[PDB]
RNA sequence: GGAUAGUGGCCUACCAUGGUUUCAACGGGUAACGGGGAAUAAGGGUUCGAUUCCGGAGAGGGAGCCUGAGAAACGGCUACCACAUCCAAGGAAGGCAGCAGGCGCGCAAAUUACCCAAUCCUAAUUCAGGGAGGUAGUGACAAUAAAUAACGAUACAGGGCCCAUUCGGGUCUUGUAAUUGGAAUGAGUACAAUGUAAAUACCUUAACGAGGAACAAUUGGAGGGCAAGUCUGGUGCCAGCAGCCGCGGUAAUUCCAGCUCCAAUAGCGUAUAUUAAAGUUGUUGCAGUUAAAAAGCUCGUAGUUGAACUUUGGGCCCGGUUGGCCG
RNA sequence: GGACUUUUACUUUGAAAAAAUUAGAGUGUUCAAAGCAGGCGUAUUGCUCGAAUAUAUUAGCAUGGAAUAAUAGAAUAGGACG
């Protein structure tokens, strides 16, 4: 007798189960951002399709409605906030146009990448997941992180781990140890 | 119609294949990196154009 | 690390006002250990089928050890 | 305006004739009757257990000429009769007269499947075990 | 009038002949507790709700009742019925649809553990009690995030590209590589402190902890629908596959395997149901000459439906909320 | 306060409207499913934003409309006003 503690899922599966032109897109869009899934393409067009359809039905209201200006608002500053929408194109019908890509692109996966800082997205991925880079001094490891923007400038290796200071680690110390061992004493 | 047919043939064939054990082959990668593998192969540096393209053919 | 605190005005306001686990964690109070908790259960269902005192028992069963 | 009456308070005709109409459609048929409880060897139920009761070898339908290795399998909670296929190259190995089966549905909503006549289920598991464990061999049905 | 806390055929006495029904009474079925709700996403719908909240009902089946503000109570009594226990054979006792735990049933569901620290509840009450409730154990029920690798160098091979009279390789890298190179990390293990009622895990974090013999990803599939072979070996209308169309009787693109390959991936197959596809239930929105389907015909009650016409036209005022051109 | 009034359907707005659920605003649970938090300094003696909004229909209530549909009226005048 305790109150439900609520979830619901994050990704939906697409009705064509072999449509070569959706996996041929599906892949490239794996390789290019470096995804292991063909969920972490579907979870973002779930996303995606939500939007776009209470982007529809703000629509039909009537211009200057006040659920239309109130919720269509919130809407487009929300993805102005992270970096999906741009400045110029900021009035909900590109928030109908948009695709995943634009989505794609804001990933902590593709920004750690995107400001050099890796060099690959999969040294991005490694990277991430491995506990180095941060946004404040707050690491985090979730290849989906997506940048919000603002705390685009705060992208460094974290105060831990190297490549930002602290101790070489385990790996190289075990080195250190055997010339400190073997050459010297 | 027949029912009461014999009995004796069940699992002949899998009885009477050779046994070729697997050969011990190089660790594929698992996740992402497989599909970078696949990636890379499928769309980055291709294959062949025989008209078109193939993805597993024998001898051509 | 992000906790939570409490000072007392003095040191008998803090162990008339604490949880008394706290008081025992710091070292302001001893744990007074019992039975298990089924086990003063059963202490309980055990004393629920005696009325009075109980030595009066004890004797009237002392006259059942002849018989 | 050929058939349905158009007006505006006729909604319990148009009510009653859907209704009535529903009744040619045999899955709402079947649902609202009952039949899954009163015919039908499993209860409803997705899966029943039953004992082998004898080996048979049904010969396939045309054009097809095989021998389709089944068990008559009597049903635990109806104690009814069944023969059920027993799948893949083997198999029929495996069964042997008074083992206890889980039978499952072949896929059809009924019906027999493909040239099995009149089988309308398969074999899923011996002794506990499960078939498709025992013929790859990842495990060994049990001591008796 | 009696009875009730009280209205009332609730009950009794007298009196009447009324009440319901095709706008479906009455009866039967329900593998029926009702609602908040759930699943399915063009819409209209269809299906579902034993189950975290609300209401109801029950405590093996019936009835009866004591206590009391409150029960027709069952972790109260009383009687019967059905179960069923102990015995010294005289008797006496039990009611898990509370917590755990067992048998049974089955396709189908976990510990005979810890605590009142919290949420709240009760008493004479700050304190006592609480299998309410909380903690852990079991737990791939559903849901979330997402490791299984990242980066150089070298050996040729290229595709580039400037030049080509012609060796060609040299820079910018595409990468297939059977020697290489140092890097990184939690999975685990584990001081410590954090955590907690006490624990256990998580979040922290000393010491450990990755090179192919791992710390080694799976489940189906590769004739069509349907994404991936006409590879090799086997069998020879057998064994088997095959939702469906169909494969197998000696060069099997469907079987048994090896190789390679595809799809989804810490998940994937199967069965049963249901929803979508389904405009194959059609209100939206079906069809009925010949494919399923107009009653042989006409009357006709319930039902559904039902022609036009009755203050229309002109005049005046008042104040709003968007939008323009200026601000 | 006295005296009387033909009946409806439709629509409008509004009251009465549990929570969780759905839709949805705000808030960087490191991301996410969630949760309803949290955010600021003099971080030695406090300052502060919140915990929205929507749906909620059929019936009943309450108000506006008077098109579209019904209903009643005066013909053995036992009609209307005074
Ligand atoms: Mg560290
Ligand atoms: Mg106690
Ligand atoms: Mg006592
Ligand atoms: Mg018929
Ligand atoms: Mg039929
Ligand atoms: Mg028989
Ligand atoms: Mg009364
Ligand atoms: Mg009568
Ligand atoms: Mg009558
Ligand atoms: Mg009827
Ligand atoms: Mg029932
Ligand atoms: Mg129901
Ligand atoms: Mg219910
Ligand atoms: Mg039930
Ligand atoms: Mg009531
Ligand atoms: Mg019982
Ligand atoms: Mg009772
Ligand atoms: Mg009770
Ligand atoms: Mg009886
Ligand atoms: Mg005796
Ligand atoms: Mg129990
Ligand atoms: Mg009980
Ligand atoms: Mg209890
Ligand atoms: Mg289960
Ligand atoms: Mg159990
Ligand atoms: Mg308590
Ligand atoms: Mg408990
Ligand atoms: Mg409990
Ligand atoms: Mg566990
Ligand atoms: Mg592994
Ligand atoms: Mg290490
Ligand atoms: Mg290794
Ligand atoms: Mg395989
Ligand atoms: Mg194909
Ligand atoms: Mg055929
Ligand atoms: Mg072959
Ligand atoms: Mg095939
Ligand atoms: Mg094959
Ligand atoms: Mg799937
Ligand atoms: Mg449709
Ligand atoms: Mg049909
Ligand atoms: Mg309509
Ligand atoms: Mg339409
Ligand atoms: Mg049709
Ligand atoms: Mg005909
Ligand atoms: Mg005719
Ligand atoms: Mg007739
Ligand atoms: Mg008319
Ligand atoms: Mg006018
Ligand atoms: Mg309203």
């Amino acid at each position: 007798p305790r109150a439900p503690r609520t979830y619901s899922k994050t990704y939906s599966t697409p009705k064509r189960p072999y449509e070569s032109s959706r996996l041929d897109a599906e892949l490239k869009l794996a390789g290019e951002f470096g995804l292991k899934n063909k969920k972490e393409i579907y979870r973002i067009s779930f996303q995606l399709s939500k939007i776009r359809r209470a982007a529809r039905d703000l629509l039909t209201r009537d211009e200057k409605d006040p659920k239309r200006l109130f919720e269509g608002n919130a809407l487009i500053r929300r993805l102005v906030r992270v970096g999906v929408l741009s400045e110029d194109k900021k009035k909900l019908d590109y928030v109908l146009a948009l695709k995943v890509e634009d989505f794609l692109e804001r990933r902590l996966q593709t920004q750690v990448y995107k400001l050099g800082l890796a060099k690959s997205v999969h040294h991005a991925r490694v990277l991430i997941t491995q506990r180095h880079i941060a946004v404040g001094k707050q690491i985090v490891n979730i290849p989906s992180f997506m940048v919000r923007l603002d705390s685009e400038k705060h992208i460094d290796f974290a105060p831990t781990s190297p490549f930002g200071g602290a101790r070489p680690g385990r790996v190289a110390r075990r080195n250190a140890a055997r010339k400190a061992e073997a050459s010297g004493e | 119609a027949k029912v009461h047919g014999s009995l004796a043939r069940a699992g002949k064939v899998k009885s009477q294949t050779p046994k070729v054990e697997k050969t011990e082959k190089p660790k594929k990668p698992k996740g992402r990196a497989y599909k970078r593998l696949l990636y890379t192969r499928r769309f980055v540096n291709v294959t062949l154009v025989n008209g078109k393209r193939r993805m597993n053919p024998g001898p051509s | 690390s992000v906790g939570f605190g409490l000072v007392y005005n003095s040191v008998a306001e803090a162990k008339k006002f604490e949880p008394t686990y706290r008081l025992v964690r710091y070292g302001l109070a001893e744990k007074v250990e019992k039975a298990s908790r089924q086990q003063r259960k059963q202490k309980k269902n055990r004393d629920k089928k005696i009325f009075g005192t109980g030595k009066r028992l004890a004797k009237k069963v002392a006259r059942r050890n002849a018989d | 305006g050929k058939g349905k009456p158009r007006g505006l308070n006729s909604a319990r005709k148009l009510r009653v004739h859907r209704r009535n109409n529903r009744w040619a459609e045999n899955n709402y048929k079947k649902r609202l009757l009952g039949t899954a409880f009163k015919s039908s060897p499993f209860g409803g139920s997705s899966h029943a257990k039953g004992i082998v009761l004898e080996k048979l070898g049904i010969e396939s339908k045309q054009p097809n000429s095989a021998i389709r290795k089944c068990v008559r399998v009597q049903l635990i909670k109806n104690g009814k009769k069944v023969t059920a296929f027993v799948p893949n190259d083997g198999c029929l190995n495996f069964v042997d007269e008074n083992d206890e089966v889980l039978l499952a549905g072949f896929g059809r909503k009924g019906k027999a499947k493909g040239d099995i006549p009149g089988v309308r289920f398969k074999v899923v598991k011996v002794s506990g075990v499960s078939l498709l464990a025992l013929w790859k061999e990842k495990k060994e049905k049990p001591r008796s």
